[PDB]
């Protein structure tokens, strides 16, 4: 009847807690227009590009190649755009995206989760129950990824100081 | 219902949604409570390191009123979704006393903002003065 | 029923574990489209001439045969280099050796016409080394995973001669990284032209 | 992919600009990197 | 009063580069007769920066206008006693359409 | 020796920490049941236990090398035409210019093409049913009935420890920039 997160709003019809992390929170009613699975392919790919790129950053401060110059993230996007490492980043993401729209096929298909590329390589999964747990944490964390890569771009613009030099000063 | 002391003179409710018109009488009260509480405020503390429409005006050059105009846009947004659902489909006590002080608010601040045009000075100021 | 190789997809049909291997990689789907035996065919065909290409580079950076025309030890040098007769010769003969081989059967409308007919048998073993049943499954194995991995290092190497106009040994024994002033991707575009 | 996708891209006026554009564009590749082509060079 | 307008360049292909004429301001391209430049001129443009962000504002309405056709033939499509409303339709595009239109741009 | 249940048998955790896999079975010599990854499910076991098996004596070999080059312990003339600097890295620089270096790498990976290559693909493909790691090299005995159960035990943990050790002392030697002993 109502969602669990907004308590004054209704819960969306399409939204009936079989995506982990479904809280009910669709006000805009995004997935009574569009299929929730390619949404949660979006939100999961999103998250995981966040993820990735949060520790992308804190590494990054923490730590650089010795071939490559120290400098700042963001420094480093327009360095790897005239250096060509940036355009083999984008191949290899493309390439791998090539197979990612297969797999979006195999979900509308109904044939695949839309997180799901089978990648466990150290099996940290054992059964349904664990992967369920670490599934609502992914959601959970790749939804926090996703602003917090967005706050570390922009503080960097609006103050020119890296994350971990934003926590050292002030 | 809450509220109803049979006032509809011009008749507004026989020609716009009685849920519409309460959601905006509810949301114009509590607006103006907490304008209405402010407006004392300002003058009677300020916050670290820190006028009725004047203040405004300066707030928006400082970034203060554009980061509330942000988020209070955002849980407008899913107010609005509030709304539409709401016009698609102790407490009874509280709920008179909510639209009451809040009507009594909505001319409270009212007052407040042409007393700032007359004398130029805030609620305090003017009992102060 | 999910692939071996891509956990993630559907097993793609035309692919059983019959062919050596098939450890059920195709995401696009051509098999489905295309029949396997023209695609073994073909892979087996662009493997086997990239077999003898990767060969090719690394032997003509060791030996050459004698002459000025073959003394090119850069291998893209040796495609300008060689003399053109020849290399026309070849084309011819490997024209020719297309036609016997395939024994006029060449389109995909009428290779494996004859039921007898299997993918990558042009009827070549010269010297009966498939004459033991036993070893068939694991020459044929390794005969496509060496036509892949062929097909793999030709195609780096050529690329590598195009970026530093060395030949692969000693393009790895005198190696001089990428220094991207020059040898840009793209571009054409960009600039509006010119 | 959906089968009627592909069917609807293996429709002729599809398959007909696809081609021809294909066809247009390695006639305009070909006359980028050699141009000025007006005879088989021997 | 001395450059001449030109917002198409041509590719260099098959010798049609000469198409990119010189126009004048340090650029060579078409010369186009749309009367865009003068109609950005007057909406006080003065930027390309400016002209970005409506190339992008044309770009999410066309989006925008593509879903509604989506939107109105498949997912909510108004009855026949919708459309005959030529009252409801002549006030709302007198109105709202011209009349907002109009007040809005004279603003 | 095997003393299942207590060391290199089923329901044995070297570290409780991580839980027993149901993957890892007890048959492999000096299963102690660690295995976080999970590895054991989706790989041969048989071939990662010859591999297993094979670092540890190269890691063993690697220990008492590095002891006797950094005691400065040498064969007749050979300081001569090597490094005189008891530093592993030194050494294997002087030894490779030397062309001592490439014999040991030629005979070594001579036995891996010729012996080393058919013995795990004939055990992995089941003809001849090699136990992973066996070369058939008893010259002084000491297998039978010690092997199946405390020798085997003891050159698992000898040459794991090994494998540990041989990585510590070449990063202990290049933090330090000296070498050990
Ligand atoms: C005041 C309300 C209003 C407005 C602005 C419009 C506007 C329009 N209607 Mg009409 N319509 C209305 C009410 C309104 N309608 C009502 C009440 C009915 C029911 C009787 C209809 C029934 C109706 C039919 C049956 C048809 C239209 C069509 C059209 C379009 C005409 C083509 C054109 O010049 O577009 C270009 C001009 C534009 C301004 C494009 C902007 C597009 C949006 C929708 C305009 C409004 C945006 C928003 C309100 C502005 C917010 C401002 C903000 C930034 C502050 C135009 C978008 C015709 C059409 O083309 O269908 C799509 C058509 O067939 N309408
Ligand atoms: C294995 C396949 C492969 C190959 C052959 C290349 C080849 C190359 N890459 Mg790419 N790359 C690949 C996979 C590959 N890449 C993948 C999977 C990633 C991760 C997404 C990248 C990410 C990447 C980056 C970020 C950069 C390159 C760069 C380079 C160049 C290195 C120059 C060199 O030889 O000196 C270096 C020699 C060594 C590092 C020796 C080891 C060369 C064009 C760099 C470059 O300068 O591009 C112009 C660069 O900055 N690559
Ligand atoms: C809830 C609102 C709020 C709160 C808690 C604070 C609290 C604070 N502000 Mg902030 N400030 C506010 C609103 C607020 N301000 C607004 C609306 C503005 C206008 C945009 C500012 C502009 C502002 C400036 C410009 C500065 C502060 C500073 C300070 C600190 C001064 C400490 C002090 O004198 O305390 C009392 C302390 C003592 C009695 C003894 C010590 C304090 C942490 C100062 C600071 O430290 O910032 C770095 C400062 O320079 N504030
Ligand atoms: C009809 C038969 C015929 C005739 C008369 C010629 C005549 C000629 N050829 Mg051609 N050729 C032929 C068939 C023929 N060719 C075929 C079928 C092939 C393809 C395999 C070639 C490939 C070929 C090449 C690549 C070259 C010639 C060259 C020459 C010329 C110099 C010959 C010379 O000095 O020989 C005396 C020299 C020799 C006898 C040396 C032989 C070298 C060894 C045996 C090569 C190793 C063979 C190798 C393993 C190939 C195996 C594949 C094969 C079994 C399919 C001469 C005009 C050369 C040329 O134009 O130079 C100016 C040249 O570069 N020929
Ligand atoms: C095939 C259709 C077509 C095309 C491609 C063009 C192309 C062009 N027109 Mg024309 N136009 C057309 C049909 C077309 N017109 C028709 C049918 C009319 C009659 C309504 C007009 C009236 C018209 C005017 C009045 C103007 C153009 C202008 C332009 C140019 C700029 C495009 C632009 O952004 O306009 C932008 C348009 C403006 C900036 C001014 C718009 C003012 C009108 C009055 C708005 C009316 C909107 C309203 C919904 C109309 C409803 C119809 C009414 C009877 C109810 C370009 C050369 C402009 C031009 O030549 O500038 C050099 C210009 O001022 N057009
Ligand atoms: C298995 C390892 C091994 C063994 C058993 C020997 C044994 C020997 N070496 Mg040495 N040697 C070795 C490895 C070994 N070498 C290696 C790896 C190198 C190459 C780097 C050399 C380089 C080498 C040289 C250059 C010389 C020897 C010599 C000798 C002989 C002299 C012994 C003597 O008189 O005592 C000497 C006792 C002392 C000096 C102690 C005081 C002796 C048979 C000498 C020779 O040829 O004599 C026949 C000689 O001059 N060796
Ligand atoms: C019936 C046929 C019988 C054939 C018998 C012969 C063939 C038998 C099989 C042989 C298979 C190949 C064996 C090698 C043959 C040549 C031996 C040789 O001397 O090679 C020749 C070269 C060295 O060449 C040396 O050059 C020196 C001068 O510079 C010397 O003076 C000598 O000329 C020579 O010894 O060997 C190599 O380059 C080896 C490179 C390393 C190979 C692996 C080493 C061992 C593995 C550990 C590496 C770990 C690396 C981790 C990552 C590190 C990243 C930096
Ligand atoms: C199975 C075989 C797998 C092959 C893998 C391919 C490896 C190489 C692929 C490119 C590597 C990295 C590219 C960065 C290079 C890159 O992105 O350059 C950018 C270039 C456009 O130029 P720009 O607009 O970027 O100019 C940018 C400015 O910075 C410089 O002026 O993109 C292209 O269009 C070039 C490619 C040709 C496109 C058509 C190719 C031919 C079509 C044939 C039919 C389709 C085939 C597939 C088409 C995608
Ligand atoms: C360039 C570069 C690197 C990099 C990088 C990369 C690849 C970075 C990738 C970053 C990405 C993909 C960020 C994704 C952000 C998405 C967001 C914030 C979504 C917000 C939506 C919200 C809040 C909502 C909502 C809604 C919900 C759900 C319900 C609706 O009814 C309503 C509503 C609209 C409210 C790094 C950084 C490593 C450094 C390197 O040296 C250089
Ligand atoms: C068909 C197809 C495939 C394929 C394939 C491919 C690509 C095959 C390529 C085959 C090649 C490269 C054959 C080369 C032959 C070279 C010859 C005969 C050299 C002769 C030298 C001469 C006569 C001389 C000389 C002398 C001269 C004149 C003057 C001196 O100063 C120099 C010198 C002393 C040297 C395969 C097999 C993979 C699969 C499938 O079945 C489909
Ligand atoms: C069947 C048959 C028989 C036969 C026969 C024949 C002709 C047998 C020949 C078989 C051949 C020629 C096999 C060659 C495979 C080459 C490979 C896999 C190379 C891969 C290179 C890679 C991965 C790389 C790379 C590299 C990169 C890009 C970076 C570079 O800087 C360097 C580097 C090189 C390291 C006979 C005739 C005996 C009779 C019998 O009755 C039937």
């Amino acid at each position: 009847d109502f969602s669990a997160a907004v308590p004054f709003l209704k819960r969306p019809s399409n939204l009936d807690g079989a995506y982990i992390g479904d809280v009910g929170f669709d006000p805009l009613g995004f997935s009574d227009v569009f299929d929730l699975r390619v949404l949660r392919e979006a939100e999961l790919k999103h998250g995981r590009f966040a993820m990735l790129a949060v520790l992308g950053f804190i590494v990054q401060e923490l730590y650089t190649f010795p071939f490559f110059p120290k400098m700042a993230p963001v420094d480093a996007h327009d360095y790897f755009v005239k250096q060509g490492g940036g355009s083999q980043i984008i191949f290899w993401i493309s390439f791998v995206e090539l197979f990612g729209v297969v797999a979006l096929f195999e979900t509308l298909q109904g044939k695949r989760e839309p997180g799901d590329f089978a990648f466990d390589p150290l099996g940290l999964a054992k059964d349904e129950a664990t992967l369920e747990r670490y599934r609502l944490a992914e959601v959970k964390h790749a939804r926090l990824a996703m602003i917090a890569i967005g706050g570390f771009i922009h503080q960097y613009w609006v103050t020119k100081q890296t994350v971990l030099e934003q926590l050292g000063n002030f | 219902v809450p509220g109803d002391a049979g006032f509809d003179p011009l008749t507004i409710s026989a020609w716009l949604d009685s849920r519409w018109l309460r959601e905006a009488e509810i949301k114009h009260c509590r607006v103006a409570m907490l304008a209405a509480a402010g407006c004392i405020a300002q003058d009677i503390f300020q916050f670290p390191g820190a006028k009725m429409t004047a203040l405004h005006d300066a707030a928006v050059k400082a970034g203060s009123m554009g980061q509330m105009l942000f988020w209070i846009g955002f849980v407008e947004a899913i107010s609005t979704a509030a709304t539409i659902q709401m016009l698609q489909g102790g407490r009874a006590r509280m709920e008179l006393s909510e639209i009451k002080n809040g009507r009594l608010a909505m001319i409270g601040f009212s007052g407040m903002v042409h007393h700032y045009f007359i004398t130029g000075k805030g609620p305090i100021e003017l009992l102060t003065s | 029923a999910k692939s071996k190789a891509v956990p993630f997809l559907s097993q793609p049909e035309a692919l059983d574990g019959s062919m050596a291997g098939d450890v059920g990689f195709d995401p696009f789907g051509i098999s489905s489209v295309i029949d396997i035996k023209w695609l073994r065919e073909s892979e087996l065909k662009h493997g086997r001439i990239c077999m003898l290409a990767a060969t090719g580079c690394l032997v003509q950076e060791v030996v050459h045969l004698p002459g000025p025309a073959f003394s090119q030890k850069m291998a893209l040098n040796a495609w300008a280099a060689a003399p053109r007769g020849g290399m026309i010769s070849i084309l011819v003969a490997i024209g020719l050796i297309e036609m016997i081989s395939n024994r006029f059967a060449l389109t995909a409308t009428d290779m494996f016409a004859n039921p007898n007919r299997v993918p990558g048998d042009l009827g070549f073993d010269p010297l009966s080394l498939g004459a033991n049943p036993a070893n068939r499954a694991r020459f044929e194995l390794s005969e496509v995973i060496h036509g892949r991995a062929a097909m793999m290092g030709f195609s780096g190497m050529v690329h590598q001669m195009i970026v530093s106009k060395q030949a692969p040994i000693e393009q790895l024994m005198h190696f001089k990284a990428v220094d991207s002033s020059l040898m840009k991707l793209g571009g054409a575009a960009g600039n509006l032209g010119y | 992919m959906d089968s009627n996708f592909l069917k609807y891209l293996s429709t002729a006026p599809v398959l007909f600009t696809v081609w021809l554009s294909f066809t247009a564009s390695f006639i305009i590749e070909a006359n980028r990197f050699f141009p000025d082509m007006l005879y088989f060079p021997m | 009063t001395a450059v001449k307008p030109s917002a198409q360049v041509v590719w260099p292909i098959v010798g049609q580069e000469v198409l990119n004429g010189d126009v004048g301001g340090g650029f060579q391209g078409v010369q186009v007769t749309s009367g865009f430049f003068q109609i950005w001129r007057s909406s006080g443009i003065t930027s390309e920066v400016e002209l970005y962000w409506c190339a992008l504002a044309g770009l999410i309405m066309s989006g925008l206008m593509i879903f509604a056709g989506w939107f109105h033939y498949h997912k909510a499509a108004p009855k026949l006693e919708w459309f005959q409303n030529a009252e409801s339709m002549l006030n709302h595009h007198l109105s709202g359409l011209l009349g907002l239109g109009c007040l809005s741009w004279a603003g | 020796l095997w003393n299942e249940g207590k060391i290199q048998g089923k329901g044995v955790s070297v570290i409780p920490l991580f839980p027993r896999p149901a993957s890892l079975d007890g048959t492999f010599p000096g299963d102690q049941g660690f295995d976080p990854f999970g590895f054991s499910s989706w790989v041969n076991m048989k071939f990662v236990a010859e591999a297993e098996i094979k670092h540890c004596r190269l890691a063993m070999l690697a220990f008492a090398g590095i002891m006797v080059e950094s005691a400065g312990i040498s064969f007749p003339g050979a300081t001569s035409v090597l490094g005189s600097s008891k530093n592993i890295f030194e050494i294997h620089d002087k030894a490779v210019a030397s062309g001592a270096m490439g014999q040991i790498l030629l005979w070594v990976s001579f036995f891996e093409v010729v012996a080393g290559v058919p013995a795990m693909n004939e055990m992995l493909n089941g003809e001849s049913s090699r136990i992973p790691g066996y070369y058939a090299f008893d010259p002084l005995g000491q297998g039978k009935g010690d092997k199946m159960g405390r020798m085997q035990l003891s050159e698992i943990q000898n040459g794991r420890l090994a494998m540990l050790a041989v990585s510590g002392i070449v990063h202990h030697t290049l933090i330090t920039g000296k070498g050990p002993l």
